[PDB]
RNA sequence: GCUUGACUGCGAGCGUGACGGCGCGAGCAGGUGCGAAAGCAGGUCAUAGUGAUCCGGUGGUUCUGAAUGGAAGGGCCAUC
RNA sequence: UGAGCCUUGAUGGAAGUGUGGACGCCAGUCUGCAUGGCUUUAAUGUUUGAUGUUCUAACGUUGACCCGUAAUCCGGGUUGCGGACAGUGUCUGGUGGGUAGUUUGACUGGGGCGGUCU
RNA sequence: GUUUAUUAAAAACACAGCACUGUGCAAACACGAAAGUGGACGUAUACGGUGUGACGCCUGCCCGGUGCCGGAAGGUUAAUU
RNA sequence: UUUUGUAUAAUGGGUCAGCGACUUAUAUUCUGUAGCAAGGUUAACCGAAUAGGGGAGCCGAAGGGAAACCGAGUCUUAACUGGGCGUUAAGUUGCAGGGUAUAGACCCGAAACCCGGUGAUCUAGCCAUGGGCAGGUUGAAGGUUGGGUAACACUAACUGGAGGACCGAACCGACUAAUGUUGAAAAAUUAGCGGAUGACUUGUGGCUGGGGGUGAAAGGCCAAUCAAACCGGGAGAUAGCU
RNA sequence: AGGGUGACAGCCCCGUACACAAAAAUGCACAUGCUGUGAGCUCGAUGAGUAGGGCGGGACACGUGGUAUCCUGUCUGAAUA
RNA sequence: UAAGGUGAUAUGAACCGUUAUAACCGGCGAUUUCCGAAUGGGGAAACCCAGUGUGUUUCGACACACUAUCAUUAACUGAAUCCAUAGGUUAAUGAGGCGAACCGGGGGAACUGAAACAUCUAAGUACCCCGAGGAAAAGAAAUCAACCGAGAUUCCCCCAG
């Protein structure tokens, strides 16, 4: 569960990084509240162009 | 019933054996737990009947798939 | 006094057991001890001092080795 | 607050005024304070346990209100409470006549008790 | 008062009274793989369990054993790593 | 029949008739017999279907050694004067029979264990809704009025009508006896007996299920069955016993 | 073949061998109509919470045994010609 | 197809037929009370009671038809919440129950054997359950082989107790 970002957050916070954060914080919060979004090797390249 | 709504898996039985090798029937059964479960794809919370896997699947494929299978197959949800 | 025959491989022929087994044994081969030598010694004057098989341990062993080389495992010999 | 690599520790403008500490068997008129032609003595960034506080967002709610709905079931919703606990799955040590299956020798001047068993 | 319908009606069981003990309620506890239900539309002057058995006068010593309650030290100790 | 032994007063049989217990299949070995012979024979299957085809295969002609391997030898040991097992006699396939193996394996018989069902029309307890208790006693609290107290206390009458209270029918029980015991009756009859406004008794209907129910507790009751109900099943349980 | 007929029937009867028969409805084959369906060539693609592993069981003749292999309740988790 | 018929116990009555509408046999139709999956609601099976539609030169009350549930699809409706969902009505389809074995799947005993008994056996048997077909299942190698090769699955005989 790597994810991308999408606002600030936490001690990762970047508009937009690959991180590797807990499944838990991750499926229950960040996407749900739209924090994050999973990398699934196609989200790995839209925000791999900016 | 205890199963699981996304790998299908139930409850199955095997044996105990003791330190002696006495078999006494018993049953495994799932992880299961009930989720709620956000999709965005349709603004709303879902609660699967869920396995760990479960979730771990789900957090693979992804929600949408998953539920693609169930609607696919005819799961209430 | 000196010593390791309480030796290894075998064993004509016998005794004794329903059987598993147990016992006695000259002699042959190799190597050894004591004796000047003929010789004697395969434990103790003899008859009690004991535990089948299975499972497993150890040492040895080119005997076996699931395509082939090995290895595991097995066998055999010794022993627990 | 346990523990590695990166990091805040060390290794294969001269000389003047010169004062506590050094696991220093058993106390260095020596160094710095303003000025002068790829580690133990411990601590900042981490990947990681133990404990304690705080939070809400999984999870609980056999509080309250709302709708399905004239419904003490269920579900959805709002909310208060609880909160990474509780509970559950797999694994695991303890306990476990609550429950189950069984064993509990033979000889013998009946059997038991005694004695005996090579 | 109850009991062995059909060889035992009693000194047996029950009883009110007594004591210990559990239970803070989604109670303990019981039926139940579970949902649930009883306990109770009750809430410690309640409820379960256990022993004793109206009343009168009373109920002494022993916690070594077994059990139960308490015990944030230390020794030994499971999966795991 | 069983026994050391039975007229035995030890078993079994009232009598007759009919039925009633060593089978079947497949393996294996021995005997007989048949075929062929250092060879014998095919299985499935094909099939012009008891033929014919099919030799996959099985047995035998070589043994010894755990084995590699060697071979009329081989194993044992460094090696046998040796020793162990072998080298000399024929096998094989049918058919009939004797044994054995696997099967219910000569026939009948348990007490039981497991599985799925059917039972609270009896009885136990509980839930709901309806019914019953002739007649006669006792006289609790309370009340009233006099007496009595400073007022209460207390006291006498009268009134009142309490109780798992009293005597006693219906009703509910079942202490004694006799009768009955192939009964009138698989628990009653007769004479006595207990309770009889209560933890009473009763009609209807409901709920609880088998290691489960229910039990004022006897292991009681759960349909004349109870230290684990009944019906069907595993099932021909197993029976070193008769 | 067989049955029947007053006892045992090739020739009494009913059959049997043999040869024939379907107005209608149907099984089965083909042949087409209608519906639904896709064929063909070029260039591509090649089955991840999976394989494997840890724990617990179960399956494989194989009882954990030196035990390959298969299945998975549980926690994990690749390579990709 | 036909000279005889109106099933049997079973006579009798009254009939019907003989050259083709007697009977009898076959194909296809028609009718087909009530209960039973039972399906309009209920229920002590074969009975009680309805809503709505139809129906009467005697247009009342009765008779008949339809109204179960679930699934799929559509349409129309439509909360908390505006969107949107859940919810609700209608409609079209299909399901439901029974049935000998064979078949696949979910569960799964004990007696018994071991001369006792735990491992082991009986045995994945008996039994319960779900499902399907005319057969079921299995099946087009991540299979064997052993350096030579074979070439899906299934069944039979061997291999071999
Ligand atoms: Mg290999
Ligand atoms: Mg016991
Ligand atoms: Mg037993
Ligand atoms: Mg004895
Ligand atoms: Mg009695
Ligand atoms: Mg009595
Ligand atoms: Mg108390
Ligand atoms: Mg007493
Ligand atoms: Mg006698
Ligand atoms: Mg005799
Ligand atoms: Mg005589
Ligand atoms: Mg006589
Ligand atoms: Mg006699
Ligand atoms: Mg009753
Ligand atoms: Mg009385
Ligand atoms: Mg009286
Ligand atoms: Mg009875
Ligand atoms: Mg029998
Ligand atoms: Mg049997
Ligand atoms: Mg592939
Ligand atoms: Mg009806
Ligand atoms: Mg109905
Ligand atoms: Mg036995
Ligand atoms: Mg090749």
């Amino acid at each position: 569960m790597q994810v991308i970002l999408l606002d600030k957050v936490a001690n990762l916070g970047s508009l937009g990084d690959q991180v590797n954060v807990k499944a838990g914080y991750a499926r229950n919060f960040l996407v749900p509240q739209g924090k994050a979004v999973p990398a699934t090797k196609k989200n790995i390249e839209f925000f791999e162009a900016r | 019933s205890r199963v699981c709504q996304v790998t299908g898996k139930r409850p199955v039985t095997g044996n105990n054996r003791s330190h002696a090798l006495n078999a006494t029937k018993r049953r495994f059964l799932p992880n299961l737990h009930s989720h709620r479960f956000w999709v965005e794809s349709e603004k709303r919370f879902v609660t699967l009947r869920v396995s760990a896997k479960g979730m771990r699947v789900i957090d693979k494929k992804g929600i949408d798939t998953v539920l693609a299978e169930l609607r696919a197959r005819g799961e209430k949800y």
